[PDB]
């Protein structure tokens, strides 16, 4: 999960 | 006054992004992680592979010692942990609980309880024993980007992209505090100083920032580097001068000088966002990851 992008 | 960090070796050996790398507390041992779904172990001193450890079904977005540098826990996207036995590569215990993606993970000092965070929104504390789940806590209302022990394990710190930093009692799973900002931007990363005493946060506008949770104040903020989108990894660097460290999705490792705030040095060699740093426990020493267009760890040193 860390290595892609999954924030606002 | 400045470091003179210089790189050493770079450790290849990943199929895809690098997640996290740390140091033994012993000194001789770095390991990483990766969306490859491995662990791998290197010598801390000549940058020497010593071997995979697999077992997970998806890739792994953190992994951390136990004291005693014999023990790894691995937090997967298969919405497992897993407990290693790092001298024969073998998987002790499998900790199922978590309904999503397991993100971030940390033993407690005493090395009976292991931390963990998860995209399903909760912080549980498990036994290492058992491999039981002892609590279960509804920490945030979203994914929970990282969990730490202080230093003598008595709290927990969690971050979340909430926007809430929370301190939470270990043996109650209390919440003692919440750290809150106005703007609310999500906090990508959260850890505490060596002593305790403070937690250094990062959020996804650019900034990292030094808090004294008691009290509820800031004391410094970090600024320079870029951090707009990735779950990056920063320390402190206690073994020489006092710094800050942590990677950009500039592709820089920067350093900061704790006190003035001043960037005192800027790592150059990735090519590719620097999404996990760690500092050496005795040495001066950093190790630094990267994400897909690198794969590559990177060790540098430094006189001071």
């Amino acid at each position: 999960a860390r290595t892609k992008q999954t924030a606002r | 006054v400045k470091p003179n960090y210089a790189l050493k070796f770079t450790l290849a050996g990943h199929t895809k992004a690098v997640s996290s790398v740390k140091f033994s507390p012993n000194g001789e041992w770095l390991a990483s992680s990766s969306a490859d779904k491995l662990i791998k172990i290197w010598g801390a001193y000549d940058g020497k592979f010593e071997k995979t450890i697999s077992g997970h079904k998806l890739g792994i977005s953190d992994v951390a010692w136990s004291s005693d540098s014999n023990l790894l826990v691995s937090a997967s996207d298969d919405k497992t942990l897993k407990i290693w036995d790092v001298s024969s590569g073998k998987c002790l215990k499998t900790l199922k609980g978590h309904s999503n993606y397991v993100f971030c993970c940390n033993f407690n000092p005493q090395s009976n309880l292991i931390v963990s965070g998860s995209f399903d929104e909760s912080v549980r504390i498990w036994d290492v024993k058992t491999g039981k789940c002892l609590k279960t806590l509804p920490a945030h209302s979203d994914p929970v980007s990282a969990v730490h022990f202080n230093r003598d394990g008595s709290l927990i710190v969690s971050s979340s992209y909430d926007g809430l930093c929370r301190i939470w009692d270990t043996a109650s799973g209390q919440c003692l505090k919440t750290l809150i900002d106005d703007d609310n931007p999500p906090v990508s990363f959260v850890k505490f100083s060596p002593n305790g005493k403070y937690i250094l946060a990062a959020t996804l506008d650019n900034t990292l920032k030094l808090w004294d949770y008691s009290k509820g104040k800031c004391l410094k903020t970090y600024t320079g580097h870029k951090n707009e989108k990735y779950c990056i990894f920063a320390n402190f660097s206690v073994t020489g001068g006092k710094w800050i460290v942590s990677g950009s999705e500039d592709n820089l490792v920067y350093i900061w000088n704790l006190q003035t705030k001043e960037i005192v040095q800027k790592l150059q060699g990735h090519t590719d966002v620097v999404i996990s740093t760690a500092c050496h426990p005795t040495e001066n020493i950093i190790a630094s990851a990267a994400l897909e267009n690198d794969k590559t760890i990177k060790l540098w040193k430094s006189d001071c």
